[PDB]
RNA sequence: ACGACUUUUUUGCCUCAGGGUGCUGUAAACAUGAAAGUAAACUUUACGAUCUGUUGAGGCUUAUCCCUAGUGGUAAAGUGU
RNA sequence: ACAUCUCCCUAGUGCAGAUCUUGGUGGAAGUAGCAACUAUUCAAAUGAGAACUUUGAAGACUGAAGUGGAGAAGGGUUUCUU
RNA sequence: AUACUGACGUGCAAAUCGUUCAUUUCAAUCACGUUUAGGGGCGAAAGACUAAUCGAAAAGCCUAUUAGCUGGUUAUUUUCGA
RNA sequence: UGUAGGAGACCGAUAGCAAACAAGUACCGUGAGGGAAAGAUGAAAUAGUACUCAGGAAUGAGCAAUUAAAUAGUACCUGAAA
């Protein structure tokens, strides 16, 4: 199902796909989206939101 | 209907199968216990407790859980086991 | 042509077919052979394998390297709760062998007894042998007459009382006693005075007695060739496997020959074991079983942490010389040696003088619980 | 190997827990303790491998260890005669 | 659509086999076998039906000489949405 | 491509896999373009190689080549018969 | 040989032109080249399976229905043997 919104996001946002979160709720709000503009909308909600990078720290070097 | 809280002693139902299929086994013998004891076919396992038990990693599961089963009915009937945080084991029965 | 150079063949052929045995419980094949002048008594006592410990033993025997000083031995102990005897049975020779005239049963057989004539005693409605444990005593009589009058060997339906064991089961175990002695009569005057009461182990045997031991082998399924029957490995190099016989016969004649050993079935095996000198009865009210007269402690003969996968003996105990067939828990049959035995060891008394009860569960540093806590003080 | 066999089905049995027995080797935690020295105050304050005390401790011990009428459990009721 | 034994002309005319040819089909048999490449689990959605569709949560691996980006030859619409 | 004469050997492959091993600034390796063609080419030479085909490639024709040799060589009854 | 006629004591779909069919086609080969398989409902589909019921769907059944005939149902003539 949500492949598309998925592959848009990466692109919209400038992340890997890996990095994405998409709400696990309100599946069919976002089901509905199908354009990057759309993609943009929901980003601006809250409805998409970027991951933070698996934290790693060179303290102990 | 009822709820019980139990220690299943994971450590010995595990104790045979290599490192490999070893957390696995630890969430299939929950699932299996808790129907064979609660008397369902159908047993929901909280993401909670499977968060715990796989949290130090595949080779070794925590040797002991406190499980939470409750009877609920809307075939009909299941049952969903729930995790409760410790700080030990000792001197913890069965209970309901 | 002939093999390039001679060795005796891998295994005994003596106990081919190496199938499973039929039975758990061991059976007597043959009994001491009835000499007239002694008089009526048991052959056999049955019990339970509880495990082995190791005993110190004072040598007497002159012109031995060893002579004097004591020796450490290995022993098994075998738990022996008291026998109940339950039925006589009468057989008769003829040219196509013993044949059974009749049996007499006593006037009650206990639950754990009953239990053994079903399979599934939960279930059941427990029906069997009512009606005829009821039939009077004129009829009883009648059959012993008959038995009397006609039967050339008498023996004795004697069972175990599992209750009195640490054992799962409660299906006891029934074995049948031959008894040698006396005139019919007197063997039937004795069994009949025995009837329902308990038979414990002192009655059937004596300190220094030469025993034989009939018992079940450990099991370990399906083994391969080598383990099975001893065979020398191949080579390495060897392309399909090497933990295998290198030929099984040659070409003519044009079948495989039996006595070349194959892949199969190990343990689970029958297996009389002879001469075992007992060496202590012990007693089950006695406090002071496992005591001697080096020792002068006060100790049981249940080893610290209890036997592995037996625990605590209760009842009355042999502590036999060496070791004997099968696994833990396991029953053990007892026979009387089948010719009186007259070596110079069978004349021989053993005044023991130490019985380790340490554990046998991880290398014991102390004889008891009392002398642990005592040595080590106050703790948490 | 699968069958099969051995069992038990409420004076049982499973289940945890306590005790027993061992196995490991002395937990975390805290100390205006010890510690090679080091540095910086107008004796006191910093860092510190490691060590000692509370500490024969802590952890584990039937899954094919032992004991316990200690806890809570103990369904299906099918099928053949 | 078929005979012709009334007589007789005529022939690519009669098969068990050629490791024959061609087409079909068994026993072997519900068997050999479906083994490389560290390894998955829980919950939710969709649906008649989900171990291997999708989503979340974990746990993991590849580990910049990469299953990452680009590109060449060859492929050729394999792309995308529905 | 040395050794394991290891895995596989109705293969994962009509030469694959694992481990071991030889090779690395030169008589070095690769790409692409280009040159030489069948009693011919090419060969730091094994009769090697020339598209799974080599002590004479592949394709079609002369050609249904030819074979004192092998295999096969089809209804009945009746008569004489080596 | 190309094309047009006319023929037959010729073949009858494993035959006869390789080819009765969308055949020098599909397919294979780097290439020269190699190179197939596969005809038949019924008088009439301007008779090609209506309708109900059970099915998620395929399908099935019917007291329902085209036909002279559907055990002629698009694998459609007949329908042998293994």
């Amino acid at each position: 199902s949500l492949t598309l919104q998925k592959r848009l996001a990466a692109s919209v946002l400038k992340c890997g796909k890996n990095k994405i979160w998409m709400d696990p709720n309100e599946i069919s709000e976002i089901s509905l989206a199908n354009s990057r503009f759309s993609i943009r909308k929901l980003y601006k909600e809250g409805l998409i939101l970027k991951k933070p990078q698996k934290v790693h720290s060179r303290a102990r070097v | 209907p009822v709820t019980k809280f139990i220690t299943i002693n994971l450590s010995k139902l595990t104790h045979k199968v290599c490192y490999k299929r070893k957390a696995p086994r630890a969430i299939k013998e929950i699932r299996s216990i808790a129907g064979k004891l609660m008397h369902t076919k159908d047993v929901r396992l909280d993401v909670k407790l499977n968060k715990f038990i796989w949290s130090k990693g595949v080779r070794n599961p925590p040797k002991r859980v406190r499980v939470k089963l409750e009877r609920k009915r809307n075939e009909k009937m299941y049952t969903i086991v729930e995790h409760v945080m410790v700080d030990s084991y000792k001197g913890l029965v069965n209970e309901c | 042509s002939h093999r390039k150079f001679e060795r005796p063949r891998h295994g005994s052929l003596g106990f081919l077919p190496r199938k499973r045995c039929k039975r758990l419980r061991g059976k007597i094949r043959s009994f001491p052979k009835d000499d007239k002048e002694k008089p009526p008594h048991f052959t056999a006592f049955m019990g339970y394998k509880a495990g082995m410990t190791h005993i110190v033993r004072e040598v007497d025997k002159p012109g031995s390297k060893l002579h004097k000083k004591e020796i450490v031995e290995a022993c098994t102990i075998i738990e022996c709760a008291p026998m109940v005897v339950v039925g006589i049975v009468g057989y008769r020779e003829t040219p196509k062998g013993l044949r059974i005239l009749s049996t007499v049963w006593a006037n009650h057989v206990s639950d754990e007894f009953r239990r053994r004539y079903y399979k599934n005693w939960y279930k059941s409605e427990k029906k069997a042998f009512t009606k005829s444990l009821n039939v009077p005593e004129a009829t009883k009589n009648c059959l012993l007459k008959r038995i009397e009058k006609y039967c050339t060997v008498l023996r004795a339906i004697c069972h175990t009382q599992p209750s009195k064991t640490p054992l799962r089961m409660k299906k006891a175990h029934i074995m049948e006693v031959q008894i040698n002695g006396g005139s019919m009569k007197e063997k039937l005057e004795f069994v009949k005075e025995m009837l329902e009461k308990n038979l414990p182990v002192s009655t059937v045997f004596n300190p220094n007695e030469m025993i034989d031991v009939i018992s079940v082998t450990k099991g370990h399924g399906t083994k391969g060739v080598v383990s099975r029957y001893g065979v020398k490995r191949l080579p390495r190099k060897t392309h399909r496997g090497l933990r295998k016989v290198a030929c099984i016969g040659a070409w003519h004649p044009a079948r495989v020959q039996f006595q070349i050993p194959r892949h199969g079935q190990k343990g689970y095996f029958h297996r009389t074991e002879r001469n075992k000198k007992i060496y202590r009865i012990g007693l089950k009210t006695d406090k002071n079983s496992a005591s001697t007269d080096a020792d002068i402690t006060e100790k049981k003969i249940t080893p610290m942490g209890g036997f592995p996968h037996y625990g605590v003996v209760n009842e009355d105990f042999l502590l036999l010389k060496g070791c004997v067939a099968g696994t833990k828990k396991r029953p053990i049959t007892l026979r009387k040696n089948i010719v009186p035995q007259v070596s110079r060891d069978a004349l021989a008394q053993v005044s023991l003088k130490f019985i380790d009860t340490s554990s046998k569960i991880g290398h014991g540093r102390f004889q008891t619980s009392e002398e642990k806590v005592k040595y080590y003080g106050p703790l948490k």
